[PDB]
C-alpha cells in the first residue's frame, strides 16, 4: 500500500575476485570445466537469471542494471555514430547540394589495397558510401554545421558514462527492493505521462524553435554557413517573426484559446513538400504537439498515492462475459510476477511496431531528401523488417519460457490462459487447416502459372492478360484513402500519401512518390505473405500451447523448455519442445520476410522509383513486375538473375566488398547446412579419432573435447543459416541500389 | 486511513495553509523535529522506510539547509547590486547592474571589467569550492573528522556537531546566537522559513529575468506603477522582446 | 595515524599501505598496488620515476635559463633535432642504438637487484651495490643502494633519523619534480615556448597570460 | 479578453464540475463508481486524504476536477469556435 | 588486482588479446612490407 522507493544499501561489494572464476553463477557450472560443454554454458546461461536465483527480487535487480548497461552500450554506439559524421563524413558538402552528393561517412585506411573501397561519393571525399539516413535525420533535426555533430558526439559520450555509473549504483550501492518493481500502475503512469508524452512535446518544441526556422531557410535555398545558429532563432522572436509571423503574438493566443493564430506553422496538410520530398515539418510539429498532449492525457488512468484513478486490476478482473467463465481472472498476478510474460508481450508489440514503422516509413518518407534517395528507402525499410520479424520470433520463444517455468495451474483455473490451453487441439487443427488452404491457393496459383507459360497456354494461367484476381477490396480502400480531404477529412489539403493516388512527386529530377497500383501479380504476393504470416504463427502457437504437455509426452514440462528429445520411442520424439519450436520459427520467419522484402525491392523498382524525363517516370526496371511476377520463371529471370548483375559484376570498384560478402554469406548459408543435417553422434566419434591421433603425441588437451548438444548443434545451424541468408539478401540489395538507384 | 486526529492536530497547530496539503503518510515520520517541520510531503520522499542512496531523512534535510542558505545569498544577491545601481550609489546602468547580465550567461550578457576572465575566476572558484565542499561532505560522512588532520591550524574549528546542518563550532557560530535549545530551536524556523521564501524568490527572479529581460526590481517597479497591464498576464505576449 | 590524502575517509586501501613506505599518504584509489609483489615493484617504479623526472627536469629547467643569457643552447623540444643538426656525422641509429645499449648495461644491473635483492653485490661488482634495502623490510637491495659509490659522501650512513628526513626529501621532490615535468609537456603542446619562457611571461603580466588565453586549453575562447 | 465568451465558457466549464464533485454529483477521490459505471458509490476514506473541508473536497479533487473542467472547456471552446460559432 | 591480473589470464580476454596483438603484427608487415608474393631474401 502507498506506491514508495524502498532500496537496500550496498547489496553487493564491487571487487574483482568473480572475474577471475568463471561461471560463479549457476551452481552446476562451478567446480571446473571437464568437458568443452561446460565452456558452451557458460556462455549458454550468462543472463538466464531464473537459474541463477529463484529470488524475483534478485531476478529483477538484475533485469534492471542490464537494462542500464544496454542504454549505455546503445549510447556508446549513438555517440560513434555522430562522431564519424563529425569527423569522417561529408556533411557539410552534402548540405550544400543534397540532390547529386552521395551520402557518406566512413573512410578507410590504406593497409592491403583496400582503398579501393573509398568510393568518389562526392564534395571532395571518398568513403564508404552510407545508406543508415543519418544525414536526412539530421537536417531534419537541423543541424547544418560539424561542430554540432561534435558536441552531440561527445554529450552521448558522458551519458554513456551516466548509463554505466547508474548500472553500477543501482546494482551494488542503492539496490531497489521487489515492492518497488512491481508498482505497475506507478511505472505505467510514468511511461505514459512522463517518458512518452514529454518526449513527444520537447521533440514539439525543439522543432518549433530549431528544425522550423533553420530548414525553412534551406528549403527557402541558403548555404548554410549564412543561416543563423539555432539559439539565435530560439532566443528572440524577431527572427522568427520574419520567418513565421504568429511568433509576433507570443504566447498570448495560446492561453487564451485563440489556437488559430498559429496556423502558419501548427498546419494540416499531408502529401510531401514539393521541394524535399518529405512531410511538411510543421505538420510533424502539429503531431507531435498533439499526441504529446493525449499522452499526458492518458498517464493519469492509473491510481497510485492518491484516490483518484483506476486499477489495473480491478479493470482486468471486470471483463468476464459468458464465454471466458472468469475472464481475466489471474492475469494481473501473472504479468507482475514473471517477467517472461511482460517480455513476451513487450517483444511481440515492439516487433509489429518496428514493421508498423517500416511500411510507413517507405510510404511517407518524413525526412527531407530521404524519398529521393533510393539506398536510404530500401536499406530502412529491409532493416526494420527484419527486426520486427526477429523481435516477434522472439515474442513467441519466451511466452513458451513463460508457459514452462512461470505458469502454476493454482491460480489460473478456468481463466482465459486456462481455457486457451483447454482446447488447444481445436486452435491447432483450424490453424493448420488455414495453412494447407493458403498454401495451396497461394503456391499452386504460382505453379499453375508456371505450368500454363511453359505449356504455351498463356490463356489459361492467372495473369492481368488472362485469368483476372483483382483485389477489389485493397483497391476500394485506396480510393477511398484517396477521396478523403475535404470529404472525409474536411481540414487536410491533401492525401497523406502520393500511393493512394493523385499525381507524382519528383525531386531533383527523381521520383519521390507515385501511386502505387495493385492488380493480379500483387494480389498473388499479398496472399503469398499471408500464407507465410500464417504457418509461422502456427508454428510459433503451436509451441506455446504443447510446451507444458502433450498427449505423445504428457511431462513434457518436466524436462524443461529446452531440451533436445525423448529418445527414439514413441517412433522417435526429436525436436518435441518449445525451444526446437523456436527454432523451426525462426525459420519460417526467415523466409516470410525475405519473401516481404523481395516483394517490395521489386515493386518499387518496378512500379515507383525512377526517373521523370519531363514526359513520364522511367522506372528502373520498366515494370515488369505486373507482367512477369505471376510466374516462379518471372522471380528467379527478372529479379534475381537480372537483378544479380550488379553483384557479380562488382570487383574493381567501390562496391567491390559488397561483392565479397554476396560470395561470402553463400558460404555461411551452405556451412550451415553442415549443422542442420547431421547428428551428435557421428561427431563425437570422429572426435574420438581425433582425441587418438592426439594422445598418441601427449598433446591431449585436460579438458574434454566434446562434440556439440543436440540443442547447441540446432543453435549453431540457424544461426549460420540466418546469418547467411540474411547477408546474401543485405549484400545484394546494397549493390543493386548503390549502382542503380 | 482517516488520519490521526491527534497527529494531524499539530500542523493545525502551526496555522495557516497547511493541513491543506498534509496527508496520513506523511504524520507517520514527521512528528515535529527537524525545525520547519510543518507536515507538507505530499510525495512520501522523506519517508526514512526502504532509505538509500541520496533518498534519506537526514541527506534531504541536510539539502534543504544547504539550499536555503545559498538560496539567502543568492537573493540577496540578486536584488543588491540592482538596488545599488537604481538608487545610483554604484557606477553601473541600471541595465547593466542586473543579476544575470554579469558574465554568468555569456550569451544573456556580460560585464567585461572583472579583473580576470570569467573563466579562470571559475578555476579558482572551482578549486577553493572543491576544498570547501569536500571538506563539508567528509565531515557529514564521517561525523567528527577534519577535525584531526592539520589545516594550517584551522583543524580548531571544523569539529561540527551532531547534525551536519549545523556545525556551529568557534567560526560558524562567532557570536554565539542562541544559547537556549528553545530559542536556538525558534532561530532555527527562522532560518527555514526565510530560506525558502527565498528559494522562491530565487526561481521568481530566474523566470520574470526569462520573461521580462529586465532586473528583478526593475519589475517590482513597473509593476507598482501600472498593476493592471504590467503583469504575469500583460506580459504574456512579449515575453523575450 | 599519519595524514592521508583525503582528510578523514578512513576507507584508505586495506593494511597493504598502512604508514610503513616513505611517501605513504593512502593514496591508491585505483587498487593497482593492492598485491605485495605490485607493490614492492611500483615502489621501485616510483623511486626511479621520481629520480628520472627530477633528473630531466633540472637537465630542462637549466637548459631553458642558458636558453635567456643568449646561450648556444636549443630548447629542451628541440635539443635532439638542434644537436642532430649541429653533428651532421653522427647517425641517429647509432646513437639510439649505443643508448639503449649503455642503458640496458645498468637496466639489467638494476633488473637482477628486483628479481634478486642481494646478489648484484658480488662478482664484478665489490659489496656495496648489493643496498640497503628498505621498505617491505628487505634489509638489502631495493631502490636505496647505499655503499660509498651511490652514496660518497655518507649523507644517509649514520642517525636513522637524518637518514628518514632525507627520504622524505627525495620522495616529496620527486613527486614534485613529475608532476612538473608533466607540467613541460602540456605547457610546451598548449603553448609552444619553453618553460621559464612561459614562468616570465606569465610573471610579467599575471593576466592574459593563463591556461585560458593560449586558446588550447578552454578549445573554443 | 476578460469577460468575453470564451472567458464566461471558460470559467463556467472549469467552475460547474467543481461544484458537482462537491455535493456528490461527480466522482471525486472518495467516492467512486461501481462496475456498472453509472451509480456512485459511498464515500471511502481509504485514500488518506484530510482536508479542511466540511465534506472533504481534497485538494486531490480539485486538482483532478478542474483539470477535467479545462479539458472540457478547451474542448467546448474551440468547437464552438471551428464552427462559426463563438 | 592479483584477481583482476587473473580476470586478464582468462581464455576469453587473452585469446582476443594475443589475436589483436598477431593480427596487428601482420598489418603493420603489410603497411611497411606490401605486396610481397615470394621469399625475396
Ligand atoms: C518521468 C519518469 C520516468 C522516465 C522518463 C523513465 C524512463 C525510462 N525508464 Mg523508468 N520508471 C519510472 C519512471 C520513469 N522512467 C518509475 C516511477 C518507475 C518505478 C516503477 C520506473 C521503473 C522502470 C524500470 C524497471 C525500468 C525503467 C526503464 C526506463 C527506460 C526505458 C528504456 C528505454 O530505452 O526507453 C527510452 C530511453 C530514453 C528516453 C533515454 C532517456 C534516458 C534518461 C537519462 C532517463 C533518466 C530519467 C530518470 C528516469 C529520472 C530520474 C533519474 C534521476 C534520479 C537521476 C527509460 C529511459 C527500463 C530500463 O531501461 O532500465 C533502465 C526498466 O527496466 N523504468
Ligand atoms: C517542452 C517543449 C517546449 C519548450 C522547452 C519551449 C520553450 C520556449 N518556448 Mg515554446 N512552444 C512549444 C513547446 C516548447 N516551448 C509548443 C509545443 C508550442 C506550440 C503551441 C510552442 C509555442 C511557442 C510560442 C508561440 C512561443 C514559444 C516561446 C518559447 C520560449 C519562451 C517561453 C519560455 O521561456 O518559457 C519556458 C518554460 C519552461 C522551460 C518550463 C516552465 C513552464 C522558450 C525557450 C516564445 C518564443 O520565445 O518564441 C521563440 C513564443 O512566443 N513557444
Ligand atoms: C529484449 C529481447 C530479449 C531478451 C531480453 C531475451 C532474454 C533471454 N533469452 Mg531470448 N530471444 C529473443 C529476445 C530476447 N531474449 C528473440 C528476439 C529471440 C528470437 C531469436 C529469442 C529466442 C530465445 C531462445 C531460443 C532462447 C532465449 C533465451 C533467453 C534467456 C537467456 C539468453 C542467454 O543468456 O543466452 C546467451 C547469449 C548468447 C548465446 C549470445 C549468442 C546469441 C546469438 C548466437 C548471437 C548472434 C550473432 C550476432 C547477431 C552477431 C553475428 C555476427 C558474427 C560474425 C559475430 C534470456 C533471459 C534462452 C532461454 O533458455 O530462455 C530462458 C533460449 O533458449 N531467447
Ligand atoms: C533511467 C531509469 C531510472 C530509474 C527508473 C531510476 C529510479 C530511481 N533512482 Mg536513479 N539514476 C538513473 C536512472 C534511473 N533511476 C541514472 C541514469 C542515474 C545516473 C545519473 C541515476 C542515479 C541515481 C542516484 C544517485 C540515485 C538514484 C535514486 C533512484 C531511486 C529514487 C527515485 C527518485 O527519488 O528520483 C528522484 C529524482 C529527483 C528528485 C530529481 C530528478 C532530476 C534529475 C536530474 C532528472 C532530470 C532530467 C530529466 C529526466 C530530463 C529533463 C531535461 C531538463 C533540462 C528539462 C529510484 C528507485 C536514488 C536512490 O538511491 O534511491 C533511493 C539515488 O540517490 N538514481
Ligand atoms: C536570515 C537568515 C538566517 C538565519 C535566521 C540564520 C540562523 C542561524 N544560523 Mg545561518 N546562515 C545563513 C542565514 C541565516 N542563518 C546563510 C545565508 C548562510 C550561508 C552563508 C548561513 C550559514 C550558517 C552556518 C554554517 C551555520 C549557521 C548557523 C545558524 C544558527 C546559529 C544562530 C545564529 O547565529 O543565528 C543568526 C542570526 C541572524 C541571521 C540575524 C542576523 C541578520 C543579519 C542580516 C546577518 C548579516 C551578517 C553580518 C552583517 C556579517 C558580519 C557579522 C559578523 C561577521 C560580526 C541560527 C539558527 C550555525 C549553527 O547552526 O549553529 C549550530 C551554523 O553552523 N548559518
Ligand atoms: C463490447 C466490449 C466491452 C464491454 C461489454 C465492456 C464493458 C465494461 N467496461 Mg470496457 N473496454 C473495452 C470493451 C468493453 N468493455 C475495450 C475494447 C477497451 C479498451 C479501450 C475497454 C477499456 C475499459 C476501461 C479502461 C474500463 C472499462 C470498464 C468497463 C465496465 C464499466 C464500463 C462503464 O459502463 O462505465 C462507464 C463508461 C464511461 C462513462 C465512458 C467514459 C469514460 C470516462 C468518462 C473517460 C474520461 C476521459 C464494463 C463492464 C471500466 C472498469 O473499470 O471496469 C469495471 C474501465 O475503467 N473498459
Ligand atoms: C461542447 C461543444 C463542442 C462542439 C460544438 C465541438 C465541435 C467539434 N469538435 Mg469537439 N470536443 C468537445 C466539445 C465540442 N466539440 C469536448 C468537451 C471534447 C473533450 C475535451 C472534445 C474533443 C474533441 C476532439 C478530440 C476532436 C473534436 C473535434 C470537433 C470537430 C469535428 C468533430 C468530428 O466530426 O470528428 C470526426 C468524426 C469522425 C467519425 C472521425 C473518427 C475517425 C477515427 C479516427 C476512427 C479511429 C478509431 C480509433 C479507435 C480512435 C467539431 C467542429 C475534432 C477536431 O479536432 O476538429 C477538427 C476532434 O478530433 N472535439
Ligand atoms: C511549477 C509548477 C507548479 C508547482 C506546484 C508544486 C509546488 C508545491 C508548492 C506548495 C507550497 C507548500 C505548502 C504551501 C502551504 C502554505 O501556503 O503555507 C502557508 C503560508 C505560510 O505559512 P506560515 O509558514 O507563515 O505558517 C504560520 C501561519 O500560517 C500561522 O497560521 O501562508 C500563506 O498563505 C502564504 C501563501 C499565499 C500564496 C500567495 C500567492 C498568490 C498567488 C495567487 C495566484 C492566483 C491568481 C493567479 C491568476 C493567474
Ligand atoms: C580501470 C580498472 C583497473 C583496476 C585495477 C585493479 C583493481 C583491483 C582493485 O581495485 O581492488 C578491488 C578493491 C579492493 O581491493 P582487493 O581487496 O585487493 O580486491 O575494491 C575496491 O575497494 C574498489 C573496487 C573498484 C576498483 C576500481 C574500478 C574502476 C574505477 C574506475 C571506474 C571507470
Ligand atoms: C620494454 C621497455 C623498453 C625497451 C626494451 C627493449 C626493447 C630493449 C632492447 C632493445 C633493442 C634491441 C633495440 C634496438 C633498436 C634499434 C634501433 C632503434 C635502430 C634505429 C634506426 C633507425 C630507426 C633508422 C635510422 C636511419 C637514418 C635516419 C638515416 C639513414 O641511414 C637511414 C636509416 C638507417 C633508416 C624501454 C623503453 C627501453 C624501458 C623499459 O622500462 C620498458
Ligand atoms: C517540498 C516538497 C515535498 C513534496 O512531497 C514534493 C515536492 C512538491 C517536490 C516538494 C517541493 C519542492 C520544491 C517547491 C522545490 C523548489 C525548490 C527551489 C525553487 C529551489 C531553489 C533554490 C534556489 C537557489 C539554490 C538559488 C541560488 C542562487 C544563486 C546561487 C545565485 C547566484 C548568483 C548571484 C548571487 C548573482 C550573480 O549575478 C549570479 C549568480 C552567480 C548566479
Amino acid at each position: 500500500k502507498k506506491v514508495k522507493i524502498v532500496v537496500d544499501r550496498n547489496p553487493v561489494a564491487t571487487n574483482f575476485e568473480k572475474w577471475a572464476k568463471p561461471g560463479h553463477f549457476s551452481r552446476t557450472l562451478s567446480k571446473g570445466p571437464t568437458t568443452t560443454t561446460w565452456i558452451w554454458n557458460l556462455h549458454a546461461d550468462a543472463h538466464d537469471f531464473d537459474t541463477q536465483t529463484s529470488d524475483l527480487e534478485e531476478i529483477s535487480r538484475k533485469v534492471f542494471s542490464a537494462h542500464f548497461g544496454q542504454l549505455g552500450i546503445i549510447f556508446i554506439w549513438l555517440s560513434g555514430m555522430y562522431f564519424h559524421g563529425a569527423r569522417f563524413s561529408n556533411y557539410e558538402a552534402w548540405l550544400t547540394d543534397p540532390t547529386h552528393i552521395k551520402p557518406s561517412a566512413q573512410v578507410v585506411w590504406p593497409i592491403v589495397g583496400q582503398e579501393i573501397l573509398n568510393a568518389d561519393v562526392g564534395g571532395g571525399f571518398q568513403g564508404l558510401q552510407i545508406t543508415s539516413g543519418f544525414f536526412q535525420l539530421w537536417r531534419a533535426a537541423g543541424i547544418t554545421s560539424e561542430l554540432q555533430l561534435y558536441t552531440t558526439a561527445i554529450g552521448a559520450l558522458v551519458m554513456a558514462a551516466a548509463m554505466f555509473f547508474a548500472g553500477w549504483f543501482h546494482y551494488h550501492k542503492a539496490a531497489p527492493k521487489l515492492e518497488w518493481f512491481q508498482n505497475v500502475e506507478s511505472m505505467l503512469n510514468h511511461h505514459l505521462g512522463g517518458l512518452l508524452g514529454l518526449g513527444s512535446l520537447a521533440w514539439a518544441g525543439h522543432q518549433i524553435h530549431v528544425s522550423l526556422p533553420i530548414n525553412k531557410l534551406l528549403d527557402a535555398g541558403v548555404d548554410p554557413k549564412e543561416i543563423p545558429l539555432p539559439h539565435e532563432f530560439t532566443l528572440n522572436p524577431e527572427l522568427m517573426a520574419q520567418l513565421y509571423p504568429s511568433f509576433s503574438k507570443g504566447l498570448a493566443p495560446f492561453f487564451t484559446l485563440d489556437w488559430a493564430q498559429y496556423s502558419d506553422f501548427l498546419t494540416f496538410q499531408g502529401g510531401l513538400n514539393p521541394v524535399t520530398g518529405g512531410l511538411w515539418l510543421t505538420d510533424t510539429v502539429h503531431h507531435h504537439l498533439a499526441i504529446a498532449v493525449l499522452f499526458l492525457i492518458a498517464g493519469h488512468q492509473y491510481r497510485t498515492n492518491w484516490g483518484i484513478g483506476s486499477s489495473l486490476k480491478e479493470i482486468l478482473e471486470a471483463h468476464k462475459g459468458p464465454f471466458t467463465g472468469e475472464g481475466h481472472k489471474g492475469l494481473y498476478e501473472i504479468l507482475t510476477t514473471s517477467w517472461h510474460a511482460q517480455l513476451a508481450i513487450n517483444l511481440a508489440l515492439f516487433g509489429s511496431l518496428s514493421i508498423i514503422v517500416a511500411h510507413h516509413m517507405y510510404a511517407m518518407p518524413p525526412y527531407p531528401y530521404l524519398a529521393t534517395d533510393y539506398g536510404t528507402q530500401l536499406s530502412l525499410f529491409t532493416h526494420h523488417m527484419w527486426i520486427g520479424g526477429f523481435c516477434i520470433v522472439g515474442a513467441g520463444a519466451h511466452a513458451a519460457i513463460f508457459m514452462v517455468r512461470d505458469y502454476d495451474p493454482t491460480n489460473n483455473y478456468n481463466n482465459l490462459l486456462d481455457r486457451v490451453l483447454r482446447h488447444r487441439d481445436a486452435i491447432i487443427s483450424h490453424l493448420n487447416w488455414v495453412c494447407i488452404f493458403l498454401g495451396f491457393h497461394s503456391f499452386g496459383l504460382y505453379i499453375h502459372n508456371d505450368t500454363m507459360s511453359a505449356l504455351g497456354r498463356p490463356q489459361d494461367m492467372f495473369s492481368d492478360t488472362a485469368i483476372q484476381l483483382q483485389p477489389v477490396f485493397a483497391q476500394w480502400v485506396q480510393n477511398t484513402h484517396f477521396l478523403a480531404p475535404g470529404f472525409t477529412a474536411p481540414n487536410a489539403l491533401a492525401s497523406t500519401s502520393p500511393s493512394w493516388g493523385g499525381d507524382v512527386v519528383a525531386v531533383g529530377g527523381k521520383v519521390a512518390m507515385m501511386p502505387i497500383s495493385l492488380g493480379t501479380a500483387d494480389f498473388l504476393v499479398h496472399h503469398i505473405h499471408a500464407f507465410t504470416i500464417h504457418v509461422t504463427v502456427l508454428i510459433l502457437l503451436k509451441g506455446v500451447l504443447y510446451a507444458r504437455s502433450s498427449r505423445l509426452i504428457p511431462d513434457k514440462a518436466n524436462l524443461g523448455f529446452r531440451f533436445p528429445c525423448d529418445g527414439p520411442g514413441r517412433g522417435g520424439t526429436c525436436q518435441v519442445s518449445a525451444w526446437d519450436h523456436v527454432f523451426l520459427g525462426l525459420f519460417w520467419m526467415y523466409n516470410s520476410i525475405s519473401i516481404v522484402i523481395f516483394h517490395f525491392s521489386w515493386k518499387m523498382q518496378s512500379d515507383v522509383w525512377g526517373t521523370v524525363s519531363a514526359n513520364g517516370v522511367s522506372h528502373i526496371t520498366g515494370g515488369n513486375f505486373a507482367q512477369s511476377a505471376n510466374t516462379i520463371n518471372g522471380w528467379l529471370r527478372d529479379f534475381l538473375w537480372a537483378q544479380s548483375s550488379q553483384v557479380i559484376q562488382s570487383y574493381g570498384s567501390a562496391l567491390s566488398a559488397y561483392g565479397l560478402i554476396f560470395l561470402g554469406a553463400h558460404f555461411v548459408w551452405a556451412f550451415s547446412l553442415m549443422f542442420l543435417f547431421s547428428g551428435r553422434g557421428y561427431w563425437q566419434e570422429l572426435i574420438e579419432s581425433i582425441v587418438w591421433a592426439h594422445n598418441k603425441l601427449k598433446v591431449a588437451p585436460a579438458i574434454q573435447p566434446r562434440a556439440l548438444s543436440i540443442t547447441q548443434g540446432r543453435a549453431v545451424g540457424v544461426a549460420h543459416y540466418l546469418l547467411g541468408g540474411i547477408a546474401t539478401t543485405w549484400s545484394f540489395f546494397l549493390a543493386r541500389i548503390l549502382a542503380v538507384g | 486511513e482517516g488520519a490521526d486526529l491527534a497527529k494531524v492536530e499539530r500542523v493545525a497547530k502551526v496555522g495557516g495553509l497547511y493541513k491543506n496539503f498534509t496527508s496520513g503518510q506523511a504524520l507517520s515520520y514527521l512528528d515535529g523535529t527537524l525545525p520547519g517541520d510543518f507536515g507538507f510531503d505530499p510525495l512520501g520522499l522523506c519517508d526514512p522506510e526502504g532509505a538509500g542512496g541520496f533518498i534519506t531523512p537526514e541527506w534531504l534535510s541536510y539539502s534543504e539547509v544547504i539550499h536555503c542558505r545559498w538560496a539567502m545569498l543568492g537573493a540577496a544577491g540578486f536584488l543588491a547590486p540592482e538596488i545599488l545601481a537604481t538608487a545610483g550609489l554604484i557606477p553601473a546602468t541600471p541595465e547593466e547592474a542586473v543579476w544575470f547580465r554579469s558574465g554568468v550567461i555569456p550569451p544573456a550578457g556580460q560585464y567585461g571589467k572583472y579583473w580576470m576572465d570569467p573563466y579562470s575566476l571559475f578555476w579558482i572558484e572551482a578549486i577553493l569550492m572543491n576544498f570547501a565542499e569536500l571538506k563539508r561532505w567528509q565531515d557529514f560522512k564521517e561525523p567528527g573528522s577534519q577535525s584531526k588532520q592539520y589545516f594550517l591550524g584551522l583543524e580548531a574549528v571544523f569539529g561540527g556537531s551532531g547534525n551536519p546542518a549545523y556545525p556551529g563550532g568557534q567560526w560558524f557560530n562567532m557570536l554565539n546566537l542562541g544559547k537556549t535549545p528553545e530559542e536556538m530551536k525558534k532561530l532555527q524556523t527562522n532560518e527555514i522559513r526565510n530560506g525558502r521564501l527565498a528559494m522562491i524568490a530565487c526561481l521568481g527572479c530566474a523566470a520574470q529575468g526569462v520573461m521580462t529581460q529586465k532586473g528583478p526590481f526593475a519589475n517590482l517597479l513597473e509593476h507598482l506603477a501600472d498593476p493592471v497591464s504590467n503583469n504575469l498576464l500583460g506580459n504574456l505576449a512579449t515575453i523575450l522582446k | 595515524v599519519r595524514e592521508l590524502w583525503f582528510p578523514g575517509n578512513k576507507e584508505v586501501v586495506p593494511d597493504y599501505l598502512d604508514g610503513s613506505l616513505v611517501g605513504d599518504h593512502g593514496f591508491d584509489p585505483l587498487g593497482l598496488g593492492s598485491s605485495p609483489e605490485q607493490l614492492s615493484w611500483n615502489v621501485h617504479a616510483e623511486i626511479f620515476h621520481g629520480r628520472l623526472a627530477m633528473t630531466g627536469v633540472a637537465g630542462i629547467l637549466l637548459t631553458s635559463l642558458l636558453h635567456k643569457g643568449g646561450a648556444d643552447v636549443p630548447e629542451w623540444f628541440e635539443a635532439g633535432r638542434v644537436y642532430l643538426d649541429r653533428n651532421p656525422n653522427v647517425d641517429f641509429g647509432a646513437l639510439l642504438f649505443s643508448t639503449i645499449v649503455m642503458s640496458g648495461f645498468v637496466e639489467f644491473k638494476r633488473l637482477n637487484d628486483i628479481r634478486n635483492p642481494g646478489s648484484q653485490g658480488s662478482g664484478i661488482l665489490p659489496e656495496d651495490f648489493k643496498g640497503v634495502g628498505g621498505p617491505q623490510g628487505r634489509t638489502v637491495g631495493g631502490p636505496y643502494v647505499g655503499g660509498r659509490y651511490f652514496d660518497p659522501m655518507g649523507l644517509c650512513r649514520g642517525s636513522p633519523e637524518q637518514t628518514l628526513k632525507y627520504k622524505w626529501n627525495e620522495i616529496r621532490n620527486g613527486r614534485l619534480a613529475m608532476m612538473a615535468f608533466l607540467g613541460f609537456a602540456a605547457q610546451y603542446a598548449a603553448t609552444g615556448k619553453g618553460p621559464i619562457d612561459n614562468l616570465v611571461d606569465h610573471v610579467a603580466d599575471p593576466f592574459h597570460t593563463t591556461f585560458v588565453h593560449n586558446g588550447v586549453s578552454v578549445p573554443f575562447i | 479578453y476578460l469577460g468575453s465568451t470564451t472567458n464566461q465558457i471558460m470559467v463556467l466549464s472549469t467552475f460547474l464540475p467543481l461544484v458537482a464533485g462537491r455535493f456528490g454529483l461527480a466522482p471525486t477521490s472518495t467516492r467512486h463508481t461501481n462496475q456498472s459505471g453509472i451509480k456512485l458509490l459511498p464515500a471511502e476514506k481509504s485514500a488518506g486524504l484530510v482536508s479542511n473541508d466540511p465534506a472533504g473536497f481534497n485538494a486531490v479533487d480539485v486538482l483532478a476536477l478542474g483539470a477535467l473542467g479545462h479539458i472540457l472547456g478547451c474542448g467546448i471552446v474551440l468547437g464552438l469556435k471551428s464552427t462559426g460559432n463563438l | 588486482m592479483k584477481d583482476f591480473t587473473t580476470y586478464l589470464s582468462t581464455a576469453p580476454v587473452l585469446t582476443l588479446l594475443s589475436v589483436t596483438v598477431v593480427a596487428g603484427l601482420l598489418i603493420e608487415i603489410n603497411r611497411f612490407f606490401p605486396d610481397a608474393l615470394i621469399a625475396a631474401f
